[PDB]
């Protein structure tokens, strides 16, 4: 379908979903204030895609921003970028959960869940075109892991053959914002995999060395690095935006994208980086576009996958590209590297013509895949989740909440079981 | 005989459908509106044909009588905001919702199924105006399964309703080196089922074997479908040229039948099309007939990649536009059997239906194909084939062994007996199309 609800949660989701309005407003033409500015046909006839043609004919995008911290919520409604969204759907209080997968929805948090649900239903209802949901928050991040993954749940019961999109951020197995950073991942993913359909892999700590190796900026900053992944969330659905000569679909990712149930985790990829005062210099064509999709270094999640091995890879060119120009360089791709695809798919290509361009840009492709090497990122929170917690140290927090250790035991378990999938379907 | 129906069903059957209504509104003066204009002669516009292709209206308006079926409503929007919207009924636009993805078990079924009641009536009333109605012309990939199994379904669906007017049917497939979707193998070999019990002739078009011709013969550095596609509406356009227009020796559409078939079974002739000469070169070009036949068993103008020399030859068609002498493309087959190419096997002993329309070729602005004063058309039935099958079943077998991507198809109406059953009867056919050549 076209209509396609946001959802954001978390203390990230806000940001990254600020900076997601930013950009989607961009390329038909939207002001902050509502109004029109479509030129014409395609930034006309595709406007329902996330706003809504409410009373003289001002525009608002359909997102239940949600979060314990209604500290957040100021600095974005007060500035910049506010007039968009409808006060009702704010729905915030207090205090927090305390940087915690517990108490982020096992009690605390389990308050807000009753409100959220009835303004999302009221919303599904005049929707005559839902499709699925997409949400964005981080895979350790307090309100985002614990109230964020219990909403995947409720969300999955009442609307079970709708989609489910998720751009979780993974976290950074050496520049950790806190240490217990890891241990809310592993109860994510517990439930994350058993509700949702679809899931990219984000890691910030992946995002500076592209910022400083190909951006060259010397000081990152959150503002930034939300522009990146909302180029992401921004290129998977050109498609359905606007029309191509082959226009993909969130369904048709699932259909490919994903070879067998129990693997939901992507590799994100947005092409090319425009380098600043570099730009004028090079010669956007798609043989250039191939050599960094295919980038190890360009990689978000961000893994080696040339240690691991390919499955199944997707492109999403935009702008001026033909159908040989992919084609063509895709298939030299399955070639000379042939070593890093498996034979059994066979085919390991997938493209997606569009039409329009990105602002800025005369051309832009994203890449999406399922590496092998997906597993070492797990790994990497499956020996901080068991070697911190050996001798049993900050557990006293989740359990005061009322989880038992057998709880905590199952979420370990299954991880174990996600990294042997790799190899059944050996690596 | 006179009426034909045209159906697309999925994106790339309604871009090619597109190209050849393009087509036929330029060989008959038709407008972009229709209306008239002026239509005409003699036969354009009629006199008859039409009416064939379009409706008679009583003011001039002609309308196409097509039938666009989808389940995406954005490639029927784009039809309706082109510049054709004028040369539809509106009601002929037969737009979808909630797409089946990719795709066969919704295809041809969850949700394909939810619009075929308001498909076949959309047909049926177009049938009752109709006289004869000699065939329906199917217009598809085997790629997506919307274009493979929604239209298999409508096809099972006409050989139903009616089971005695011809079916064709112009199915677009997969390239043997290269394609865009991950699991094609299943929505092509899944149909290929249907497609054998229930097309009487069958049209394999391959996207790379043409875009080679595009980059090679037009010299185009950079194919685009819609060059691709006009190429192909050519293709139909003549098939079809002798039911519209004057010919010394003209074709009926069920000729085919006649003439290509001798088995109930073996219904999937190769297409090749000559001349294909860029703007450039039509200069330098001016040929006769026994030139362009050569072309035609020449592998660079076969539209299908397989490979026509290590295949041998069941009956064949040549059909010829234009300034055409009938002596000479006599004379050109007379050359052509003693190559001993294609090895004209025992059965037939010699198979060439020869079709002869007067009609001039045409090309739209949109190719850069150069026009000419006669052009071929070959159809055959060459053993060549069974490989093209053996390809995509390998492709089938990789994937089905480790099962995988089945959960798609199984989860939602589907059985793994079905694809099993699929498998057998693809390999049934390459096992009895082979036996028929390999007995000599
Ligand atoms: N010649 C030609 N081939 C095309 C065209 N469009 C698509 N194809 C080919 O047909 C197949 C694509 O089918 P899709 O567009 O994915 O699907 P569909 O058959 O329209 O139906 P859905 O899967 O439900 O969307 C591929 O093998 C393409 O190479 C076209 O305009 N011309
Ligand atoms: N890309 C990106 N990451 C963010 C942003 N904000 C927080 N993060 C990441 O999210 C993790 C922290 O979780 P947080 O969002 O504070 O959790 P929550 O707010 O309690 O749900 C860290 O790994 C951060 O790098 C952001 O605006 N952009
Ligand atoms: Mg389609």
């Amino acid at each position: 379908m076209r209509e396609i609800i946001h959802i954001s949660t978390g203390q990230c989701g806000n940001q990254i979903g600020a900076a997601f309005w930013e950009t989607i407003c961009g390329e038909h033409g939207l002001d902050f204030n509502g109004t029109y500015h479509g030129h014409d046909d395609i930034q006309k006839e595709r406007l329902n895609v996330y706003f809504n043609e409410a009373s003289s004919g001002k525009w608002v995008p359909r997102s239940i921003n949600v979060d314990l911290e209604p500290g957040t919520i100021d600095a974005v409604r007060n500035s910049a970028i506010g007039n968009l969204f409808r006060p009702d759907n704010y729905i915030f209080g207090q205090s927090s959960a305390g940087n915690v997968w517990a108490k982020g929805h096992y009690t605390e948090g389990a308050e807000l869940v009753d409100s959220v649900m009835d303004v999302i239903r009221r919303e599904a209802e005049g929707c005559d075109s839902l499709q699925g949901f997409q949400i964005t928050h981080s895979l350790g991040g307090g309100t985002g892991s614990g109230m964020g993954t219990l909403l995947i749940s409720k969300i999955r019961e009442e609307f079970p053959d709708r989609m489910m999109a998720t751009f979780s951020v993974l976290p950074s197995p050496k520049t950790s914002d806190t240490v217990v950073e890891p241990y809310n991942a592993t109860l994510s993913v517990h439930q994350l995999v058993e509700h949702s359909d679809e899931t990219f892999c984000i890691d910030n700590e992946a995002l500076y060395d592209i910022c400083q190796r190909t951006l060259k900026l010397n000081q990152p900053s959150y503002g930034d690095l939300n522009n990146l992944v909302s180029s992401v969330m921004s290129g998977v659905t050109t498609s359905l935006r606007y029309p191509g000569q082959l226009n993909s679909d969130l369904r048709k990712l699932a259909v490919n994208l994903v070879p067998f149930p129990r693997l939901h985790f992507f590799m994100v990829g947005y092409a090319p980086l425009t380098a600043i005062g570099s730009q004028s210099f090079r010669s956007l064509t798609v043989p250039e576009l191939t050599q960094q999709m295919f980038d190890a270094k360009n990689m978000m999640a961000a893994a080696d996958p040339r240690n691991g091995r390919y499955l199944t890879v997707a492109a999403f060119f935009r702008g001026k590209v033909s159908v040989k120009e992919v084609e063509d360089e895709m298939h030299k791709v399955q070639s000379k590297n042939s070593d890093y695809f498996v034979e059994w798919i066979p085919n390991n290509v997938q493209t997606a013509v569009c039409s329009v361009a990105p602002q800025g840009l005369d051309m832009a492709a994203t890449f999406i895949a399922n590496s092998t090497s997906i597993q070492e990122l797990f790994k990497r929170v499956g020996d901080q989740f068991s070697a911190m917690f050996k001798r049993k140290a900050f557990l006293h927090w989740y359990t005061s909440e009322g989880m038992d250790e057998l709880e905590f035991s199952e979420a370990e378990s299954n991880m174990n079981d996600l990294v042997s999938e790799y190899q059944q379907y050996q690596e | 005989m006179r009426e034909v129906i045209s159906i697309n069903v999925g994106q790339a059957g309604c871009q090619i459908g597109n190209a050849c209504w393009e087509l036929y509104s330029l060989e008959h003066g038709i407008k972009p509106d229709g209306h008239l204009e002026d239509g005409l002669s003699k036969p354009k516009g009629g006199e008859e044909g039409f009416s064939t292709f379009f409706h008679e209206t009583g003011y001039g308006k002609f309308v196409p009588r097509a039938i666009y079926v989808d389940l995406e409503p954005n490639v029927i929007d784009e039809v309706r905001n082109g510049p054709y919207k004028d040369l539809f009924h509106p009601e002929q636009l037969i737009s979808g919702k909630e797409d089946a993805a990719n795709n066969y078990a919704r295809g041809h079924y969850t949700v394909g199924r939810e619009i075929l009641g308001d498909v076949l009536d959309r047909i049926r009333k177009l049938a009752d105006q109709c006289d004869g109605l000699q065939g329906f012309l199917f217009t598809h990939s085997l790629g997506g399964g919307t274009g493979s199994g929604l239209g298999s379904l409508l096809l099972e669906e006409l050989s139903a309703e009616y089971g005695k007017k011809s079916k064709l049917e112009f199915a677009v497939y997969p390239a043997p080196q290269v394609s865009t979707s991950v699991v094609e193998p299943y929505n092509t070999v899944l149909t290929t089922h249907t497609t054998l019990e229930h097309a009487d002739c069958t049209f394999m078009v391959d996207n790379e074997a043409i875009y080679d011709m595009c980059k090679r013969n037009l010299d185009i550095p950079r194919p685009s479908f819609a060059n691709l596609n006009n190429l192909i509406a050519q293709v139909v356009s003549s098939v079809t040229a002798s039911l519209r227009f004057d010919g010394s020796l003209n074709v009926d559409l069920n000729e085919f039948q006649t003439n290509l078939v001798p088995y109930p079974r073996i219904h999937f002739p190769l297409v090749s099309y000559s001349p294909v000469l860029s703007k450039s070169k039509a200069f330098h070009e001016s040929n006769s007939v026994s030139e362009i036949t050569n072309a035609c068993f020449e592998p660079g103008n076969q539209m299908v990649k397989c490979d026509p020399r290590d295949g041998k030859y069941m009956a064949t068609c040549l059909l010829y536009r234009g300034d055409v002498v009938t002596r000479d493309v006599q004379r050109a087959v007379e050359q052509v059997k003693n190559k001993k190419t294609v090895q004209l096997v025992d059965w037939c002993p010699t198979g060439f239906k020869i079709g002869i329309c007067y009609e001039p070729p045409t090309a739209t602005p949109n190719s850069q194909l150069a026009t000419v004063d006669r052009a071929v058309c070959m159809l055959s039935n060459t053993t060549s084939i069974a490989e093209a099958w053996k390809r995509i079943d390998r492709k089938f077998d990789l994937m089905y062994a480790k099962r995988a991507f089945v959960h798609w198809y199984v989860g939602e109406g589907m059985e793994e007996g079905e694809f099993t059953e699929a498998r057998e009867d693809l390999a049934a056919l390459e096992r009895d199309y082979i036996e028929v050549g390999a007995d000599s």
